[PDB]
């Protein structure tokens, strides 16, 4: 389903030919292997499907099915720093491309507002996303596109030269 | 006097934080209260949000369920946060969007 | 102590500002939803 | 039970399988679709 | 003061929308109102000096910001519908993130 997003179905079919025998991922997902990876590498994969769903559909509802899946996710591995740490830059970088559009603001602030209320609800993970250096990152871009909203809407409206 | 009468030990709990006085922490409720009851007024009388274009043919009795799936589903989660346990509240959710989710799907297709 | 085994937020004074928030944004939704479906462009 | 250069015969024989129904939709589809 | 020009020109194409529309005057003045909300519960943290249930405290000002950034993902889709999602679409999966985000900010506040 996440490699349908990016090119097309048949290189989401071979992608999942690929990383159902590839033994990167048995060596951890082997038979009696009853570890969060086992569960979290998946819920990774959903969750990233769900994100770029959301980032280039605009759609609220996608979004807010990648932020449940991202708390899915801080409630099952420690290696959720990786998605509260890969969404935001992405995000981050379409800023610095010159590629800000509404669809952008939506996603990020719904995936955002949604998944960093939820996980601050699983008591081993509580205050840290306000207070850790993990998730700084997405607290920086949720200011940032709130400043560049506020710019596409003024510089939109005046003139190019007279910003 | 190793074996012997020996000296007693009591535990040193620690003082628990302290919460401000509350006629202090009224006021801000009465703000709040103020501050909420303002914008109602707001809206009611600003020329916005005026009630007008209020469905009355067969489409008011799916309005009316669509106002019941909102305000019900508010219901369920005051009693959740009331003391009610998780598995009713979730059970719960279930009865009411079941057929909550065909009315308010219904009212928007038929609300052009 | 268990999660259960706590003073609840109407038993705390200095909780009373958030609760009261909380219930009045989520009387101002309901009143929003409703005042944005009845009423007509 | 079954044994185990049975199971590895069986593993074998399905990645084989799924490879060749892969190759197959993906000649299909590119052929028969701009 | 070019200042001055942008904030007029700005001033004059806001208030011009919002009277076009009453809807977008519904969303602007409810924003406002949640500003309000929000800096109402920085005050009394500040005045009192103490944050003793910071669940509850966080529970309130994230609520306020979460329907804050719902209500502008919600005007944004109005005043220029997006591809692929009509604005009763726009309009249901905003309910429905308004819901889990209430139901959440219930849950943190104990
Ligand atoms: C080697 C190592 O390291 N190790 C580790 C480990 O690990 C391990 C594991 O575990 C295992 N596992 C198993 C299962 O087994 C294994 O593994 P593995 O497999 O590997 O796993 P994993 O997961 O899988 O992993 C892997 C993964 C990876 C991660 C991967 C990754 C991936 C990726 C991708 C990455 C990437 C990244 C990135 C970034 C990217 C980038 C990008 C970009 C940039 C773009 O194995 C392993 C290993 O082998 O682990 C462990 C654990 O588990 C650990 O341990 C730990 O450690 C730590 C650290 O340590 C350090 O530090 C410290 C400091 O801290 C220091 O100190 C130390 O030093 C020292 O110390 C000591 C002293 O004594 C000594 O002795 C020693 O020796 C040392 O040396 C160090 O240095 C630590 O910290 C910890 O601790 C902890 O724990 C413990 C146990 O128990 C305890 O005891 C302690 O205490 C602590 O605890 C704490 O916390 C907890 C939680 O967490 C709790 O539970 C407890 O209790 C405590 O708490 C307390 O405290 C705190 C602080 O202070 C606080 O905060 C609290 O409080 C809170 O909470 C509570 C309860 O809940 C509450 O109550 C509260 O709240 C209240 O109050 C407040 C205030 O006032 C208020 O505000 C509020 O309001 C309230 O609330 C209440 O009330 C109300 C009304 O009123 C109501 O409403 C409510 O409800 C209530 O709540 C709060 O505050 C308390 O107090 C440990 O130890 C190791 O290490
Ligand atoms: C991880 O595992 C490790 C290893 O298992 C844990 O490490 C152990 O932690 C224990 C407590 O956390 C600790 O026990 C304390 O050690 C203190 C250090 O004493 C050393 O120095 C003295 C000389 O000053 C030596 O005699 C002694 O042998 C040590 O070498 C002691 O000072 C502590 O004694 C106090 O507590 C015990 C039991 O609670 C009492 O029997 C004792 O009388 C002391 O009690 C006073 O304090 C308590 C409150 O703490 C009061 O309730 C009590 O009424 C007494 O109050 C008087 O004194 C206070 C000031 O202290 C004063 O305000 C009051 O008015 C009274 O005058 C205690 O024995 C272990 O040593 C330590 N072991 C190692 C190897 O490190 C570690 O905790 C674990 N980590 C976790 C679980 O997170
Ligand atoms: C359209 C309408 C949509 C409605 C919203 C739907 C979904 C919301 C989305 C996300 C919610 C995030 C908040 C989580 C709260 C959980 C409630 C709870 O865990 O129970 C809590 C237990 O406290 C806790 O330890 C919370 C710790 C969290 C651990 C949860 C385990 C993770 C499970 C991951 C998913 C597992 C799925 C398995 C099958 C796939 C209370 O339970 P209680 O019985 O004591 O009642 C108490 C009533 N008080 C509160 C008023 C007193
Ligand atoms: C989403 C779909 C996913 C599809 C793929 C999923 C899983 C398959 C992948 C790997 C399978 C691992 C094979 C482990 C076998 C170990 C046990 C063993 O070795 O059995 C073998 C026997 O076998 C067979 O002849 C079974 C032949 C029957 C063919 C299969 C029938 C179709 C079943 C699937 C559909 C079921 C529902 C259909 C309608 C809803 C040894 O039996 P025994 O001597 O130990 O005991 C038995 C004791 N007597 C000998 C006395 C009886
Ligand atoms: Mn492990």
């Amino acid at each position: 389903e996440f490699t349908k997003e990016i090119k097309d179905a048949s290189a989401g079919l071979l992608a999942a030919g690929f990383i159902a025998i590839v033994p990167g991922y048995i060596s951890r997902s082997v038979a009696g292997s009853y570890d969060n990876e086992a569960i979290a590498i998946t819920l990774l994969m959903v969750t990233f499907m769900f994100w770029i769903k959301a980032q280039k559909t605009g759609s609220i509802m996608h979004a807010t099915c990648a932020a449940l899946f991202y708390f899915y996710m801080v409630s099952a591995w420690g290696g959720y720093v990786f998605i509260t740490n890969l969404i935001p830059l992405h995000v981050f970088l379409l800023i610095l491309m010159g590629r800000y559009s509404s669809k952008l603001y939506s996603a990020y602030t719904t995936w955002y507002a949604i998944g960093t209320v939820a996980s601050m609800q699983i008591p081993f993970v509580g205050f840290l996303p306000i207070r850790s250096n993990d998730h700084m990152a997405a607290l920086g871009v949720f200011g940032l596109i709130q400043i560049v909203a506020f710019g596409d809407f003024v510089k939109g409206q005046i003139s190019t030269a007279k910003f | 006097d190793k074996f012997g009468i020996k000296p007693e030990i009591h535990h040193i709990f620690h003082a628990e934080p302290k919460r401000v006085a509350k006629p202090i922490a009224v006021i801000f409720v009465l703000i709040i209260f103020i501050t909420i009851l303002s914008l109602i007024v707001t809206w009611l009388n600003s020329c916005a949000a005026a009630f007008n274009n209020i469905p009355t043919g067969v489409t008011a009795v799916y309005f009316l369920g669509f106002i019941a799936t909102i305000v019900g589903f508010e219901v369920i989660f005051a009693r959740y946060y009331l003391g009610t346990s998780i598995f009713e509240t979730l059970f719960s959710s279930l009865y009411l969007g079941a057929p909550g989710l065909l009315t308010s799907t219904k009212f928007l297709r038929s609300f052009g | 102590l268990a999660n259960d085994e706590y003073p609840r937020s109407w038993e705390i004074s200095n909780s009373w500002v958030y609760i009261s928030a909380i219930c009045g944004v989520i009387v101002a939704w309901i009143f929003f939803v409703v005042s944005f479906v009845t009423t007509s462009s | 039970m079954i044994s185990d250069e049975q199971l590895n015969s069986l593993a074998i024989t399905f990645g084989i399988v799924m490879m060749t129904l892969i190759v197959i939709y993906h000649a299909v589809d590119s052929t028969m679709s701009p | 003061t070019d200042f001055q020009e942008t904030f007029k020109t700005s001033k004059r194409a806001y208030f011009a929308q919002i009277e076009k529309y009453p809807k977008l005057k519904l969303i602007d003045t409810f924003c406002f109102f949640l500003v309000l909300l929000g800096v109402i519960q920085c005050t009394f943290i500040i005045l009192i000096r103490d944050n003793f249930p910071f669940n509850a405290f966080l529970a309130g000002f994230i609520i306020c910001v979460g329907q804050f950034v719902l209500l502008m993902s919600l005007r944004l889709q109005l005043c220029n519908s997006f591809p692929g999602i009509s604005k009763n679409r726009a309009f249901a999966e905003f309910i429905v993130a308004s819901l889990i985000l209430h139901f959440v900010c219930l849950h943190f506040i104990n």
